[PDB]
């Protein structure tokens, strides 16, 4: 396979997409910053909500990498169900509320947030493309109406040489 | 006549009042037929054989059509814009009688296509509206503009599904009796299944659980590999779409604004140039 | 009684309408979402239907005195035509109610829940009637650049409508004989296609599909789902962000 | 919630009109959200790049 992306290293198309879209790379960096800092709040919090009872729950608030792979799961939207009915036994009537208000702060915030960041980055990066692309378009038209002019000139000016001479 | 009578009966409002009269009809009728064909009702039964009689009268209809169509161009239309594919699928839709008279369909009639394809023709041939065409006019242009994104969505697919081949391998190449996404990872056409379902998105929890069955090596190098290549590629690629869409209609309106702009500005030059003009009268 | 009785009406139906609506329908919903909150109707069930039917012969005085009003003006509302069809339907039910004998099922029928979703529309049309002051201006604003742009999402939708229906036809022209169990009629059929549309267990379909003899109707599924699922978000999502941006580009 | 309120009485019952009233409201009601929430997004982006 990495063969297979060296082979699609080309196609100089591609590569003017990727320019046209490798200046988000900082920004797509910050919010995978922000989304991790969120999983580690919310790693913590599950942890002490339902794991240092340990009266149950294991596996999916209790050892860190299963709980960090529940609470993406339940960032995102696959698996809510099941995870509600199953935290709904231990005994822990807000933690309904909590999946809750984890889910509406999570799953919209990065969704959302990260949709309108893109959506914003490409339009305003296409933007100045398209505009230097017409400005460059222009420049070659005016280039092409001074030649003209000058070629008119030339020949009203060697027509008027030529009657004067003769 | 021939087509002179064309333009009469296309200009005329009674026949295309009737024509699609007759489409919504048979649309209406057509899954209908479908619901009940048993002695259920001893009374609606011949009635009922009418009205799939009255759809192949629909069918003998198509073939007047495709007569007053001889009477255009003739050799010109075979090659032409959506019309031939209309003309296609009315073939197809014909095709159904003859493999009824001589198919001896007790077999893969592939009725259902040719029938649903005249649907879809019947759907499409329905006096669309304004506010249908201007939005089909923007999502043709959209994929017209789709050029290289879905070959790098495509080609992004292909190099993933092809790494996470042979990387749960021990999954459904395991001797667990009791499993039940085994069949997900098995071939490569099965991995391209189940790497298009990480793309969609759904359960993912629950597919994540399923592989949780294979013995935990650490999830060191797979689950991250997985985990990351879904993630990453639904949000990048649904991102750049929408970015993408988001841009051809802020195109779009700006070529429309220019395009108001300079008519504007046209607008003012002639009402100079017309005080000009009476000033110099 | 004519012109003269229609300004009378048109001046003590200012003040009246005012005063008196004002405070009946504010207890009337008070009553009501003390009513359906299913806790307390066993705290009551005999102090709540005997109120809901006092109120209820209010709200006929409301239309009835909107009948002796000034009438066409009053139907050319679309939110009075919904009271004149709300009243229709209250008449019926009290008097189907109160005639009693008849010769059909009862206690607690379908008819029963059709003149309790009736109460719920009529207590809808208490609570929009309550917002007459103080609507707010900040999401009175967002509704209207919300729905400014009412063609395009009607045209996005009617799209969905014929997409959908044929996606359906297929698939259930597809799916003869092929255990259609889950979606057996017309109505069912629909209902998987909605799951489709909204990815409900559609890797479940596609397992318990492999379990059956047909393997291409999975690629055909797969492709038919992410080409609507595409297109229609596509379409929406620019579709209304444009439709607030040029609100954003204005003031 | 399908299965849980499934076979009311196996051919419409109250199956097909309150399934069909709940799902068309809860389409309706999640497209304008996450529209909503985007839109949302958007416009605070666009105020951050001015």
């Amino acid at each position: 396979s990495l063969r297979i992306l060296k082979l699609i290293s080309y196609s100089r198309g591609i590569r003017t997409l990727i320019i046209a879209v490798g200046e988000t790379v900082y920004t797509v960096a910050s919010v995978l910053t922000l989304l991790f800092l969120l999983m580690f709040v919310f790693a913590i919090l599950g942890f002490c909500l339902f794991g240092v009872t340990d009266r149950g729950d294991l596996e999916n608030w209790g050892n860190l990498a299963s709980a960090f792979f529940t609470l993406f799961s339940l960032a995102t939207v696959d698996g809510w169900t099941d995870l509600q009915e199953e935290l709904d036994k231990r005994k822990f009537t807000v933690s309904r509320a909590f999946t809750i208000l984890f889910i509406l702060l999570a799953s919209f915030i990065f969704l959302n947030m990260f949709v309108g960041v893109m959506i914003m980055h490409t339009e305003d990066s296409m933007k100045k493309f398209e505009r230097d692309l017409t400005l460059e378009r222009n420049l070659a038209i005016m280039e092409e109406k001074q030649i003209i002019l000058k070629r008119q000139q030339e020949e009203v000016n060697r027509l008027m040489n030529t009657q004067k001479s003769g | 006549p021939l087509s002179l009578w064309a333009g009469w009966v296309l200009d005329s409002s009674v026949f295309s009042k009737f024509i699609i009269s007759l489409i919504f009809l048979n649309t209406f009728v057509l899954m209908v037929e479908i619901e009940l064909m048993e002695s259920t009702n001893t009374a609606l039964w011949p009635v009922k054989l009418a009205l799939e009689v009255a759809d192949w009268f629909i069918l003998l209809s198509f073939i007047v059509e495709i007569l007053l169509m001889w009477l255009a161009s003739f050799s010109l239309f075979w090659k032409d814009a959506w019309n031939v594919f209309d003309f296609f699928v009315t073939l197809l839709s014909l095709l159904p009688e003859l493999v009824v008279l001589l198919g001896v369909p007790a077999h893969s009639v592939w009725l259902q296509l040719l029938r649903v394809c005249r649907v879809l023709r019947s759907l499409k041939l329905f006096a669309r509206f304004r506010q249908i065409k201007v939005i089909l006019l923007a999502l043709v242009r959209a994929l017209k503009s789709m050029t290289f994104l879905l070959m790098l969505l495509l080609i992004f697919f292909y190099i993933f599904a092809v790494t996470g081949v042979y990387f749960f391998r021990e999954y459904s190449r395991s001797t667990i009796e009791g499993l039940e996404y085994n069949m997900f990872f098995s071939d490569l056409l099965n991995s391209l299944v189940t790497v298009f379902i990480l793309f969609t998105l759904d359960h993912w929890y629950a597919v994540l659980q399923d592989i949780w069955k294979v013995p935990e090596s650490s999830r060191v190098f797979s689950s991250i590999y997985v985990i990351l290549w879904l993630l990453l590629g639904s949000i990048i690629f649904r991102n750049i779409i929408v970015a993408m869409m988001v841009t051809n209609f802020q195109n779009i309106r700006s070529e429309l604004s220019e395009e108001m702009s300079h008519l504007e500005v046209q607008y003012k030059a002639d009402m100079f140039k017309q005080q000009i003009i009476q000033r110099r009268q | 009684l004519l012109g003269l009785q229609q300004m009378i009406l048109s001046l003590t139906q200012s003040l009246g309408f005012e005063t008196f609506i004002f405070i009946v329908v504010c207890l009337n919903t008070v009553i009501l979402v003390a009513q359906t909150f299913t806790e307390l109707e066993i705290r009551g069930e005999w102090y709540f239907m005997v109120l809901d039917s006092i109120f209820l012969s209010i709200y006929v005085l409301e239309a009835v005195l909107k009948l002796i009003a000034l009438g066409l003006e009053y139907f050319y509302d679309p939110w009075n035509n919904l009271d004149f069809f709300i009243m229709v339907m209250a008449v019926l039910d009290f008097v189907l109610l109160q005639i009693n004998s008849l010769s059909y099922s009862f206690y607690n029928h379908s008819l029963f829940r059709i003149l309790k979703v009736f109460k719920s529309m009529r207590a809808l049309r208490a609570i929009r009637v309550l917002r007459r002051l103080s609507i707010l201006t900040s999401l009175h604003e967002v509704a209207g650049t919300l729905s400014g742009s009412l063609p395009s999402i009607t045209a996005i939708l009617t799209l969905m409508f014929t997409c959908l229906f044929l996606f359906s036809v297929v698939l259930r022209a597809l799916f003869q004989d092929s255990d259609p169990k889950r979606f057996q009629n017309i109505f069912t059929t629909l209902f998987t296609l909605f799951t489709m549309l909204t990815l409900d267990d559609w890797s479940l379909i596609y397992i318990d599909n492999r379990a059956q003899g047909a393997w291409y109707i999975i690629p055909i599924l797969m492709i038919y789902i992410v080409i609507q699922y595409f297109i229609f978000l596509n379409l929406v999502i620019a579709v209304l962000v444009d439709n607030f941006q040029m609100a954003l580009l204005k003031g | 919630i399908y299965t849980d309120f499934q076979m009311d009485e196996r051919e419409y019952a109250m199956e097909v009109g309150g399934a069909i009233y709940f799902a068309v409201f809860i389409t309706l009601g999640a497209f304008i959200g996450l529209n909503l929430f985007v839109v949302v997004v958007t416009t605070n982006l666009e105020q951050m790049m001015k």
